[PDB]
């Protein structure tokens, strides 16, 4: 082999590495400056079309890496030892990559289970606030100036719509979860003002139990009136 | 066989999943005390040393800070011859109960609205719950509110009498019994209603307990300047109107109350303190109008054969 050509592989192995190193290095910095604009579907998933864009650098540079191992536990032995310094640092360049790789895994995995939860939040919103609306707009007269068929034919409408109401319960509980774990898992990509879809599901909630309320106060009130007419 | 966390700190906030995903190892350790710092830095957790607590992966047995050897013996079964660190129940119940203690309004109204599902969904909290006053909270809260905030605490607690544990308590709660019979005098039928099917899966659960109900109720009337039974007997005359329902559920109650009692000196008192109120003139006057439904004429004869 020979002390200069020795030298000139050690050298070649240092010019690698650092090259490496500094690439994986910026794929980081990249990862840790995409964020997230809203938590929306479109915002969530433009986060992950970027994390994607990373994880095929990452694979461009998978073949570089695997070289640079190659170099190394191939490197001359040297009576200094100074190859094996050059080997320890090749050694942490790989398990960056590693990490790094690691890193934007992690990433994808939290976007796809942040789309998941938010399909299905719009999936329940849709139908408690349907539900909502339909109980909301229909009329309400005062019971005090209702005949007896008409107490009798409304009052036969809203229990009805209370045994509905008792049926979507559990969709609410389900909302309410949706909710939860959507903060839990946005918390993990950004730092929010105020916390993302708290304000959402008290908003939802409120609303539904509004109506809960306002229908049975009602549904008591066509009774008393009820019971006028004999 | 691994250890994660699960943040568990606001119980009307819980995340649902734990961290990490893929579980870091570690596998022995033999005092339990000393040894939770290791493993909370080992995951570096947004939870409190302090009012830390670990918990079984798939049994969910919380560990005493004892032995790991003693725990043992208690308790992993075989697989171990071939785990999740969270928040003491003790701290949890606490932040249930200040949040009770100190909010209002919205606030309020959501988070006794989530009572029912926190409770159903960590069905251990129920213990601990009653070991802190959570009783006490609930009826010095429902004793001030409107009958839209007391029918989500009666949500909640049926929820906690479906639980042997909250059962024993509402038994040594005397207070709540008490609250059940004067919300028999609500003016939202919904909460009689609920009130009154909490008083009879209360006096369906055992029979020991048809003292502790009838003794609430002459308790009440002591205190509120009423005869005892008056708001059993105000449902039972229908002045809000006709309610074959809560009738039959307010008779099947007296029924069974009579039927889970061996003094029938005690029984004699009760009868006479109620027929002097009106009753027998009710059941006449009930069993007479064909209008009266098959479940309730059931009933009112029952009454009438104990008589």
């Amino acid at each position: 082999p020979g002390s200069e050509d020795e030298n000139k592989l050690l050298e070649a192995c240092i010019f690698k590495n650092n090259e490496l190193l500094k690439n994986i290095q910026d794929v980081q910095s990249q990862i840790s400056k995409i964020g997230l604009k809203d938590p929306t579907v479109p915002a969530v998933k433009h986060r992950k079309k970027s994390l994607i864009r990373l994880d095929k650098v990452l694979d461009e540079y998978e073949e570089e890496k695997r070289h640079l191992q190659e170099m190394a536990n191939s490197l001359p032995h040297f009576k200094d030892g100074r190859e094996k310094t050059v080997n320890q640092q090749c050694q942490n360049t790989v398990v960056l990559w590693e990490n790094t790789k690691a890193l934007v895994t992690e990433c994808l995995e939290q976007c796809g289970r942040v789309l998941e939860l938010l399909k299905q939040y719009q999936n329940f919103k849709s139908i408690l606030t349907t539900l909502i609306q339909k109980e909301e707009s229909v009329i309400s007269l005062q019971a005090s100036y209702m005949g007896k068929e008409n107490l009798k034919k409304r009052i036969a409408e809203i229990e009805i719509v209370k045994e509905e109401f008792n049926e979507h319960l559990e969709v609410v509980d389900k909302i309410n979860q949706v909710c939860k774990n959507l903060q839990f898992y946005l918390n993990k990509m950004k730092t929010f003002e105020e916390p993302p879809f708290e304000k959402e599901a008290n908003i939802i909630v409120d609303r539904w139990l509004d109506i809960n309320e306002k229908t049975e106060d009602y549904y008591e009130n066509l009774g008393r009136a009820l019971a006028l007419w004999d | 066989v691994r250890v994660q966390y699960l943040e568990d700190t606001d119980p009307f906030a819980c995340a649902n999943f734990p961290e990490p995903r893929r579980a870091p190892t570690c596998s022995l350790d033999l005092p339990l005390g000393a040894q939770i710092p290791a493993v909370h830095r080992l995951l570096g957790a947004p939870l409190k040393l302090e009012d830390c607590a670990l918990q079984v992966s798939p049994s969910g047995y919380y560990l005493d800070t004892e032995l790991s050897l003693e725990e043992q013996r208690e308790m992993f079964y075989e697989e171990i011859s071939k785990l999740i660190l969270r928040t003491q129940l003790s701290v949890r119940v606490n932040a249930i109960l200040e949040k009770l203690y100190s909010s209002s309004g919205p606030e309020l109204r959501r988070s006794l609205f989530s009572l029912k599902q926190i409770f159903q969904e960590d069905k251990d909290l129920v213990p601990e719950f009653v070991h802190s006053e959570g009783l006490s909270c609930l009826i010095r809260v429902g004793a001030a509110a409107d009958h839209n905030y007391q029918s989500y605490i009666l949500r909640a607690l049926g929820q906690l009498m479906l639980f042997v544990d909250g059962m024993l308590g509402v038994v040594a709660h005397s207070d709540t019994i008490q609250w059940l019979y004067t919300l028999c005098a609500s003016l939202s039928r919904l909460v009689v209603k609920t009130a009154l099917k909490l008083l009879l899966v209360f006096v369906e659960y055992s029979e020991n307990n048809a003292p502790l109900f009838i003794r609430a109720v002459n308790s009440v009337a002591s205190t509120t300047g009423a005869p005892p039974w008056a708001n059993l007997v105000s449902i039972l005359e229908e002045k809000n109107g006709a309610d074959p329902e809560l009738l039959v559920y307010t008779v099947t109650l007296i029924n069974k109350t009579l039927a889970a009692l061996p003094d029938q000196d005690s029984f004699y008192d009760v009868t006479d303190a109620l027929e002097q109120q009106g009753m027998e003139a009710l059941v006449q006057r009930h069993l007479g109008t064909a209008g009266t439904d098959v479940d309730l004429r059931t009933q009112l004869v029952l009454y009438e054969n104990a008589l």
